[PDB]
DNA sequence: CACAGTGATACAGCCCTTAACAAAAACCCG
DNA sequence: CACAGTGATGCAAATCAAGTGTGAAGCCAGACAAAAACC
């Protein structure tokens, strides 16, 4: 049977695909980082979405490693609310 | 062995 | 010299790729 | 029986801080083993 897409695969049945990029991600990030494995696939899917040309959703994952900008304070909305002329009701 | 230097590896978050 | 829009259009600027040279700092030890 | 606002008020409902010590679950290990959609 051929074979079927990888993001439809589950979370189990992707191993027998990716079984061998991983130790060649693993022994060369040992030999030269000095053993980072989540920080290795993450600079390279970050090189991977900017060779893409999709920095927002480069920009969406640093915002997902570092702190979250959800939430604004509510003097910044009040700001936007009353100089944007929108109502309370908008 | 002869150690010959180099700019030291930095940890790769901290590469641009 | 009122001034903050109102939207479409145009263009520019900044950021990827190729691959090879370059200005330059960080340690090693003769 | 026009209908979507217009904002303050007030009541209800949802969340949460906290103790510490539990349960529930995902998942690592490599390998062993059936369903199944094509020739």
């Amino acid at each position: 049977r051929p074979r079927q897409h990888l993001l439809s695969l589950t979370r189990r049945a992707q191993k027998h695909r990716l079984r061998e990029l991983k130790i060649q991600v693993k022994e060369f990030a040992d030999k030269e980082e000095g053993g980072d494995v989540k920080a290795v696939c993450l600079t390279l899917f970050l090189l991977a979405l900017r060779a893409r040309n999709e920095h927002r959703q480069a920009d969406e994952l640093e915002a997902i490693m570092q702190g979250r900008g959800s939430g604004l304070q509510p003097a910044v909305c009040l700001a936007i609310r009353v100089n944007t002329f929108l109502s309370c009701s908008q | 062995h002869i150690n010959k230097g180099g700019r030291p590896r930095q940890h790769l978050l901290s590469l641009t």
